[PDB]
């Protein structure tokens, strides 16, 4: 509840039962964006202009309009290994959107 | 039940991250079926018709294919006198209910001289890429391997197949998107939704 | 603290002080993105890989772990007639960013 | 800022199913001007009109205005009429002795008046020559000349400075090389420093 930015989650499958159909790997770091987008907002959350509109508008009504949100903004793929829907076993080196590569307000 | 080839391709890319495969995804396919018949004065070889249920999505590019089989000399005694002979492997197009090699059309895929007992690894990504488009009409996803001994070696040298449980051949399919990940990320969604609540 | 879905935000650019260079509009509807992205995360909130694994995280460390954020997806532009920092009027048909098109949890 | 901009504003709003051929337009108020009255070897009013117009490299402009107040500079016997025509130069070189009767000139546009209002000419070459300044030229300037026909006002003119009303003014159709990309980067820090 600071400044946004990025923080290190370590994912195990086997805790989110994702162990059944996930072979490999069994546990990675996914990451995770904590802190608050409090005012102002600088070019190191990479925000919109709505996300500045809405952070000003909190501030200036903070009772109506909530502040922006700390978010993933582009996402680090991981190599996966599965098993398919038909039970066939899938490799994929590219598998887009599993970690934080950068952190934002939205 | 996973091929470890599978799990070894994930240690290579994995461990060798400064180095991406020209493949990005990577399928196995165990056979389904196994049609053998023995070698006979006629056509002095073993025959297999190895069937198969290769699906890969549409707005899939593949781009290799690739047929694993375990060659080796039925414990044969007096096996020790050699193990030598060549293997190939046809792409089925038309088949016949009749015998093995002996009938239907076939179009060459892969000839493979052999020596050790092991597995081996056939190019034979034209066949999977004519059972990819399958426009329906002649009835395929299946190919023929034959086995040729030769004179100094076993009178049964074959390639491991059902109905044996043991080193049984499979397929190995690399592939890419045509649509550069995008209809790709968004099947992988909407299966990952299924495996939420799963 | 429902579905994350959009609601109505009008913004009046006097009340945020965005008067002093903000031309026109003096008001316009920039949107909300409110609710909560409560298990399961469903197409209707475009969910990422991240946002479903952090989800099913939350599940099992909500002490330590945080659920995915509802936040805009894609925005809308709209018209806005401006002076620039040289007080050179400005007018722009596609002022992108300032309203929300869709919304959903990351 | 001109209701010229604002009216604008207007048309792209009513307009929705309507989508303009440019996004980014601004204008640009004449920053100062020289002007020489007709004189026998010359007879017409010459008018240099100086702008301070700075459009960012990355940015492809495609149309400008120069928007002028043709008007009867209230002269007795104005009502004898107002008819006349006007031209525009942009100015290469420039020297500080008489308007036209002097330097180096490349004609724009030449423009018949008559009734008492807004003329607009269309000078978007001297403009882009301005955006690629490369140093070496001085420009940023051009010279507008006003020729009273004979059944006329003999004080037939373009509102210009040091007057107050219905001065000249440039208007500035522009979009982005990078086809929005690179626009709404520097709106973004843009707004951030407006935004503390
Ligand atoms: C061979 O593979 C095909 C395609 O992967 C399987 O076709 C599936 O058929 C079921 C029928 O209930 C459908 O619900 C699935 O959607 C089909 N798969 C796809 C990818 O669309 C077929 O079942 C497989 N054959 C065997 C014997 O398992
Ligand atoms: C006229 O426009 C120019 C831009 O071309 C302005 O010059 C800039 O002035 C600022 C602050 O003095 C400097 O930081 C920039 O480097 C200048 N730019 C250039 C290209 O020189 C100038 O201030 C403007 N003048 C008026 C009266 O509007
Ligand atoms: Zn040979
Ligand atoms: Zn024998
Ligand atoms: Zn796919
Ligand atoms: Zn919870
Ligand atoms: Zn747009
Ligand atoms: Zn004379
Ligand atoms: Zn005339
Ligand atoms: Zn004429
Ligand atoms: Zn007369
Ligand atoms: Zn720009």
């Amino acid at each position: 509840g600071s400044h946004c930015q990025k923080t290190s989650l370590r994912v195990n499958f086997e805790d989110i039962g994702w162990d059944s159909w996930i072979i490999a790997p069994k546990e990675y770091e996914a990451y995770e964006c904590k802190g608050g987008c409090f005012f102002p907002l600088a070019d190191d959350v990479t925000p919109t202009k709505h996300a500045i509109v809405q952070t000003l508008v909190h501030l200036k009504f903070p009772t109506k309009v909530g502040k922006a949100c700390c978010v993933p903004t582009k996402l680090s793929p991981i190599s996966v290994l599965y098993k398919d829907d038909m039970g066939v076993p899938t490799l994929k080196y590219h598998y887009e959107g599993m970690s934080v590569a950068e952190c934002g307000c939205r | 039940e996973p091929p470890q080839y599978m799990i070894d391709l994930y240690n290579r890319y994995t461990t060798d991250k400064s180095s991406t495969p020209a493949s990005n995804i990577v399928r196995s396919f165990s056979v389904e079926d196994a049609i053998s018949t023995a070698a006979t004065e006629d056509f002095p070889f073993q025959k297999h018709i190895l069937i198969f249920n290769i699906s890969i999505p549409r707005h899939e590019q593949i781009t290799r294919a690739e047929l694993r089989l375990y060659v080796s000399c039925q414990n044969d005694v007096d096996s020790t006198h050699g193990l030598e002979g060549s293997m190939v492997v046809y792409d089925v197009l038309e088949d016949s209910e009749t015998w093995d090699q002996a009938t239907g059309t076939k179009t060459f895929l892969v000839s493979q001289d052999i020596r050790d007992e092991g597995w081996e690894t056939l190019e034979v990504s034209s066949a999977v890429k004519r059972w990819v488009r399958a426009d329906s009409t002649t009835n395929k996803n299946k190919l023929e391997v034959t086995v040729q001994s030769h004179r100094e070696s076993c009178d049964t040298l074959d390639i491991s197949v059902p109905p044996g449980s043991k080193n049984l051949p499979f397929f190995v399919v690399f592939s890419n998107d045509r649509s550069n990940g995008t209809k790709e990320t968004r099947l992988e969604l909407k299966e990952m939704i299924g495996h939420e609540q799963e």
